[PDB]
């Protein structure tokens, strides 16, 4: 039990902190909105 | 009011409200992020 409730509690630190994963989630968020962005950009092209 | 404005030949649709944006003397309009026209100079009034 001790052994757990340690764990746990380095969870809160260990989640945001050594990063490794948690990026996939914003890789997400920023994949979505760089394609929405790159969409609404291409108004401003004249293609000729 | 969404009105069809013609401002000096630029012509487009929407409403048009007082903005606190503070265009310097020589800047007559704002373009957005992704180069929208956000912000228009009143030819008269001198208004943003
Ligand atoms: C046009 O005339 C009005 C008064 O009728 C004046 O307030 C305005 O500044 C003038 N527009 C200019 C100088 O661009």
């Amino acid at each position: 039990a001790n052994q757990f409730n340690s764990a746990i509690g380095k969870i809160q630190d260990s989640l945001f902190s050594t990063a490794s994963a948690l990026g996939k989630l914003q890789d997400v968020v920023n994949h979505n909105a760089q394609a929405l962005n790159t969409l609404v950009k291409q108004l401003s092209s004249k293609f000729g | 009011k969404c009105v069809n404005f013609n401002f000096n030949g630029l012509t487009g649709t929407g409403v048009l409200t007082k903005s606190n944006k503070k265009f310097l003397p020589f800047q007559q309009f704002g373009r957005d992020i992704v180069d929208t026209t956000d912000a228009v100079r009143d030819p008269q009034t001198l208004e943003i």
